[PDB]
Formats: C-alpha cells, sequence, structure tokens
RNA sequence: CGCACGGAGGCGAAGAACCACAGAUUUCCGAAUGAGAAUCUCUAACAAUUGCUUCGCGCAAUGAGGAACCCCGAGAACUGAAACAUCUCAGUAUCGGGAGGAACAGAAAACGCAACGUGAUGUCGUUAGUAACCGCGAGUGAACGCGAUACAGCCCAAAC
RNA sequence: AGCUUUACUGCAGGCUGUCGCUGAG
C-alpha cells in the first residue's frame, strides 16, 4: 500500500501510544496500558 | 399597449409636454395616477397624460374609459420618465392632469382638439 | 508562528553523517521545504549550506540532512551545542 | 372619491372579463418562459401589494412564482397497506399551492422573510402568486413603524413555521369560535388532528 | 522567576524583540542539549524560558508591539 | 509544580499555588466558504443563494450545533375488533423543513347557561366519558359555561 | 410467509366521455 503523510501521521501516533506506563508513574501512584496493541493480533483503522 | 387605441405624432407630444410644463409654473397639475385619477372623478380635469410604458398595465388601464364617461380629454405619452420631468418630477409618473392650466389654455384647448380630431 | 528548527538529530548515523561528510542532522517542522530548512539552518549557526535531503519520519517530525559547504565544518558546528 | 387602486382590485375580480382577460392572455405567455422565482420591479395588482403590507421602499421585495396545478405527486405504496391506505391518485396534500410558492420563494431568499402573498392567475396546467418578501436587516425597514417588526428574532422563518397569512388560514385559525376546537393554538398541540 | 513582567514592560519594543530572540536561543541549545542525552541540564530553565518567551510576546501584544 | 504518594530540579515575601471576573494566545479538519483532498495539498478568494448598492464582495444576510421541549409538512405496521376489509393501534413510530429560551395563540364577520347576558389568547381544575361518531360492533370522544392562573391592548390598507 | 386464480375487497396502469387550459368564423 501506498501511505499519504496524513496516514503516516496518524500510524506514526499509533505507535508512540503502544508504549508501556514508564516505571516511575508506578512509584509515584504506588501501583496497565490498556491499549497496548499489536501488529498481528490487533486492527488499527482506516 | 391595451389600453393605447391611437398613437399621437411625437410632434404633437412635443407640443403637449410643453404646454404641460408652462402649465406647473402658471397654472395647476396633479402628478401620479391616484391624484390624476381623482381629478377626473371631481371633474377639475382638463387635460390628463397617460405614459405608454406603465407595467403593470393595471395601474392605468382605467384612465382612458374613465375620461370619456367624464368629458376629459387625454393623450398619451411614450415615456414615462418624460411625462414625470414635465410635471417637474425627479422620478416618472404614469399619469399627469393639468387642473386648470394657465397661458396654456390656448395650446391646451388646441392638444384635445388635435386628438379628437385624431380619434 | 511555528519556527523551523527543532532540534539537532544526533544518533550515531548522524555523526558518521558529521564525521565522513560533513552534514547536520535536524528535526524540522513538517511544514518546511527544503529551502527554508537551508535558510534557517544558515541564519542559526552562520555556515552555508550545500545540500538539503528530508524524510518524513514515523515518530510524525521531519528529519532534514543538512550538508555544508567545505568552507565550514559540521564537527565544529556541532560542538558548541 | 374612488381611489385610482379600487380600479385595479375591481378589474381582478373578474381575470377573465375585459382588459385584464387580453393582458394575461398575453403574460403567461411570457411568464411560461420565465423560471419558477422571479424577482419583479413591482406588483402586478397594487392595490392587493399596498393592502398586505407592501411599501415602494428599500428592502421591499417582490417575486412571482410558479407551481404545478392539481393534487399530490405520490408514489405508490412499496410495502404492505390496507386498502384505505393504497390510495395514490386522490390523495391531495395539506397545504395549498399559494403556500408551497411562498415557501419556494423564500428559499430563493434566504435572508429575506416573506410578509405577504398574492394569486396573479392560472392556466391549465399551473399557478402564480407574487409573494412579497422584506429584507429585516435593511435600515430602510429597522426604522419603518409599519414593517420593523418582522425583524425580530422569532419571526425568522416565519413562512416555514406557518406563521404567514397563508399559512394561517391553512392552519384553521380563521375561525375564533365553532370549529378551531382542534387548531387553536396550534395543530401539534391539539394531536395533530385538525 | 529571574525575568519579571516589570522588566518586560520597561524594555523597549526593539529590546523586547533581541530579548526574545536571545530566549529561543537558550532554548533551542537546551533542546539541543537534551537530544543529545546531555544531562548538564536544569529542568527548570528549559520550562521557564517558554514561559518568559510567553510573557514577552504577551507584552509585545499589550503594548502594541 | 493536575489526576499521580517517583527521581532530579524548579517556582514562591518582586506575595506563588488556588478562586472570581476580564483580556491575550488559540495548529489542522470541521457549516467549512479560493480550488481540490480519508484531517493534506495547489494557485488570492464571503464558495453558493440573496438584500442594499458608491454596481467594487463596498456594506450586510443565510448555512451548522443544541437534552428534550415547540411550530410547519410526509406518515406505517405489528396490535385490538378474540378471523377481517371500515374502524382500531394513531395522526402514534419514523422521515422532511424551521424558530426560541421558551414556542404557538391572541384583541371577535366570537359566544348563543337566548340573555336587560359574557367580552382577546394560552394553560390548570371541572363541565364528562356528557353531546357527537361507530360492521350503531369493538371502540372513539369534544365544546359553551364555571372555578382558577395571568392579564393589555394596539398597527396598517383606503377615504381626505 | 411465498405462489395462483373466473375467491373477497381494493390499488396502480391502459382505453374512453366530460370540464379547465380554450380562441375567431
Ligand atoms: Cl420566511
Ligand atoms: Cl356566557
Ligand atoms: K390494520
Ligand atoms: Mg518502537
Ligand atoms: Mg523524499
Ligand atoms: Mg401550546
Ligand atoms: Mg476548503
Ligand atoms: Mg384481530
Ligand atoms: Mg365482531
Ligand atoms: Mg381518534
Ligand atoms: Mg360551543
Ligand atoms: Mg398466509
Ligand atoms: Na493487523
Ligand atoms: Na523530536
Ligand atoms: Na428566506
Ligand atoms: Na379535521
Ligand atoms: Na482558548
Ligand atoms: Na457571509
Ligand atoms: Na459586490
Ligand atoms: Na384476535
Ligand atoms: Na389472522
Ligand atoms: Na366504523
Ligand atoms: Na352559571
Ligand atoms: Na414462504
Ligand atoms: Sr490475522
Ligand atoms: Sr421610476
Ligand atoms: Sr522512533
Ligand atoms: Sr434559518
Ligand atoms: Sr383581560
Amino acid at each position: 500500500g501506498k501511505k499519504s503523510k496524513a496516514t503516516k501521521k496518524r500510524l506514526a501516533k499509533l505507535d508512540n501510544q503502544n508504549s508501556r506506563v514508564p516505571a516511575w508513574v508506578m512509584l509515584k501512584t504506588d501501583r496497565r496500558n490498556h491499549k497496548r496493541r499489536h501488529w498481528r493480533r490487533n486492527d488499527t483503522d482506516e | 399597449p391595451v389600453y393605447v387605441d391611437f398613437d399621437v405624432p411625437a410632434d404633437l407630444e412635443d407640443d403637449a409636454l410643453e404646454a404641460l410644463e408652462v402649465a406647473r409654473d402658471t397654472g395647476a397639475v396633479k402628478k401620479g395616477t391616484n391624484e390624476t385619477t381623482k381629478s377626473i372623478e371631481r371633474g377639475s380635469a382638463e387635460l390628463v397624460f397617460v405614459a405608454e410604458d406603465v407595467q403593470p398595465e393595471e395601474i392605468v388601464m382605467h384612465i382612458p374609459e374613465l375620461a370619456d364617461e367624464k368629458g376629459v380629454p387625454f393623450i398619451f405619452v411614450e415615456q414615462q420618465d418624460d411625462l414625470g420631468h414635465a410635471a417637474g418630477l425627479e422620478v416618472g409618473s404614469a399619469a399627469a392632469a393639468v387642473t386648470d392650466a394657465g397661458e396654456a389654455d390656448a395650446d391646451v384647448e388646441d392638444i384635445a382638439d388635435k386628438v379628437e380630431e385624431l380619434r | 508562528s511555528w519556527d523551523v528548527i527543532k532540534h539537532p538529530h544526533v544518533t550515531e548515523k548522524a555523526m558518521n553523517d558529521m564525521d565522513f561528510q560533513n552534514k547536520l542532522q535536524f528535526a524540522v517542522d513538517d511544514r518546511a521545504s527544503k529551502g527554508e530548512v537551508a535558510d534557517a539552518v544558515e541564519e542559526q549557526y552562520d555556515v552555508t549550506v550545500e545540500q538539503v535531503n528530508t524524510q518524513n519520519t514515523m515518530d510524525g517530525e521531519k528529519k532534514a540532512v543538512v550538508r555544508l559547504s567545505e568552507d565550514d565544518d559540521a564537527q565544529e558546528v556541532a560542538s558548541r551545542i | 372619491a374612488r381611489s385610482a387602486y379600487s380600479y385595479i382590485r375591481d378589474a381582478w375580480e373578474n381575470p377573465g372579463d375585459g382588459q385584464l382577460a387580453e393582458l394575461q392572455w398575453q403574460r403567461q405567455q411570457e411568464w411560461r418562459n420565465e423560471g419558477a422565482v422571479e424577482r419583479i420591479e413591482r406588483p402586478t395588482r397594487l392595490d392587493k401589494a399596498r393592502s398586505q403590507g407592501y411599501k415602494a421602499k428599500q428592502g421591499v421585495i417582490v417575486a412571482r412564482v410558479s407551481v404545478r396545478k392539481g393534487s399530490a405527486r405520490k408514489r405508490r405504496h412499496k410495502a404492505g397497506r390496507r386498502s384505505k391506505r393504497q390510495g395514490v391518485t386522490r390523495i391531495t396534500r395539506r397545504k395549498d399551492i399559494q403556500r408551497v410558492a411562498e415557501e419556494r420563494a423564500s428559499r430563493t431568499f434566504p435572508n429575506l422573510r416573506v410578509l405577504n402573498s398574492y394569486s396573479v392567475g392560472q392556466d391549465g396546467r399551473q399557478k402564480w402568486h407574487e409573494v412579497i418578501l422584506i429584507d429585516p436587516n435593511h435600515p430602510a425597514i429597522q426604522n419603518d413603524d409599519d414593517l420593523s417588526w418582522i425583524c425580530a428574532d422569532d419571526q425568522a422563518d416565519r413562512v416555514f413555521r406557518g406563521l404567514t397569512g397563508a399559512g394561517r388560514r391553512n392552519r384553521g385559525l380563521s375561525g375564533k369560535g365553532k370549529g378551531s376546537e382542534k387548531t387553536r393554538p396550534s395543530l401539534r398541540s391539539n394531536g395533530g388532528k385538525g | 522567576t529571574v525575568l519579571h513582567v516589570q522588566e518586560i514592560r520597561d524594555m523597549t519594543p526593539a529590546e523586547r524583540e533581541a530579548e526574545l530572540d536571545d530566549l529561543k536561543t537558550e532554548l533551542l541549545n537546551a533542546r539541543a542539549v537534551q537530544a543529545a542525552g546531555g544531562a548538564p541540564e536544569n529542568p527548570g530553565r528549559i520550562k521557564e524560558l517558554r514561559k518568559a518567551i510567553a510573557r514577552i510576546k504577551t507584552i509585545q501584544g499589550e503594548e502594541g508591539d
């Protein structure tokens, strides 16, 4: 497929959102990324 | 057009309008179709003018037959704005009536006679 | 109003381009053209830009590979920041 | 004495006789070649227009609209229907043709508001009405003691909400007594049984 | 912190611009040091630099430049 | 120094945080309006429809949204009638158009406890499941009046 | 429920008369 510049920005964001909850947030909140998406098991929009 | 039953020669129309101008400066004249209509009905009309480019024609259709059953003579003017200018208006006039001329009664009288002849 | 240059893109690959090809790499606003990247860079660091290559990254930003003239030295320009 | 206007009025009591008859037979030929909504500089029926609120002033507009004659242009049912609801031919719309005309006019002039309208005849297949519209934003009207009322916000799109004269009659609001049990204050408040 | 509002209102229209360009540069050089993972940072300034720029711009708007 | 109790660091007596009011900034798509486009792009823009008009987009209007309410149009069927067609469900569901903070109505070509009487209009209570409708089946179903609430009455067309 | 027909009742559509558009001798 051929991605447009906008589609690319969106894919980019989805990839970023796919990171984990930083180590410190765990301590700070004294104790999950409910949006962990796998490329294979999941499906993005568009 | 539906109310026009005879054509008035340019020259005749020229005389008529000129007579109207000396009528506003000397005697008295009525401007507007409503004021003109009341002249004919009140009898204070000597000569009534009717433009031929009136649209809708309803505004003037009645003048002719009304005048006939009132002895009042009438003449047609080709353009609406010329009659209004002669009457002394900045706007046009679908109809005007010379309510008692003045130092024009001689000419007016002729115009009337020139029309009756023109049928 | 948005600025053209965001920040220096400093990665191993960026360094090689700096040492071996006299090129500087930047994260720049994705609305900026090669020409705008060229100017902004000359004005911010006072150097002569010979060529600019751009790329719309999978990070949502635009990367610009800017080659300087032989008159300037990338390593030096980069070293002062 | 009789006003000149009374003569226009009297002519239109019988649009099929006298000079008026000949006029219409002539005009309609041109009208049939005009569009759906034609703005005209002067009302064809001056007495009627003035009588309805018209004024030779800035912000006052007049447009003639033609609408097809006859019943509803209805499509036959495409699913199950009891006999009572299978009709097509004899069904007529609940809005009269004059009201349809007022609406088509108002759509053409989105910024204007319908003040009133009247009939100017018909031929075998269509009817013509002239609609009077007012520019609620023109200061010549905002300062008019007889028309500035139409500038209020609640008078917006009045034609589409049946606030027009033809609207109120067509809604059965003419009578104040017997017969208007389900029309006043509105058809909707009365369960739509008017 | 270091740059107060009075000080900004006392500057001339041309001094705020010069000051603006100065601040923008400290900011750019900080983000550069940050990009290089450089830790000689002091997190408060990069955050303060942004507000200072916002203040100067606000005043430039207020003063008509 | 948000939710959020980390680390580093910073801000605050130049009175910060925080709250109220007012103002500044306010990317792109979006009624979306220069043109095109799955939020981008291409070469000055009220696109489109209108009013006024210095007839020049010069001055203006419309567009879309909103929980439901409100007004104007289009308008079923299951169902009930122990079947079913009129009837009923119901002018309901749903659809089209449109306004406001509320809408709509409204100063009698009224009422008609018929009177030597009432006196704009909504609405509430009642009149009453009365009158009226109806395979006179099933079902459907007001009004005048009265007691209340709140009260307010005017402007044109024409004559001259 | 789908289907059929000289089942019951209706609805489109076609044919035809009439009125309007529609006038002169
Ligand atoms: Cl309207
Ligand atoms: Cl009573
Ligand atoms: K049924
Ligand atoms: Mg990664
Ligand atoms: Mg490329
Ligand atoms: Mg109501
Ligand atoms: Mg666009
Ligand atoms: Mg049943
Ligand atoms: Mg039975
Ligand atoms: Mg019912
Ligand atoms: Mg009653
Ligand atoms: Mg069956
Ligand atoms: Na996938
Ligand atoms: Na970056
Ligand atoms: Na309109
Ligand atoms: Na009814
Ligand atoms: Na804002
Ligand atoms: Na606009
Ligand atoms: Na213009
Ligand atoms: Na049953
Ligand atoms: Na059955
Ligand atoms: Na029945
Ligand atoms: Na009583
Ligand atoms: Na079946
Ligand atoms: Sr799969
Ligand atoms: Sr004129
Ligand atoms: Sr990355
Ligand atoms: Sr509207
Ligand atoms: Sr009262």
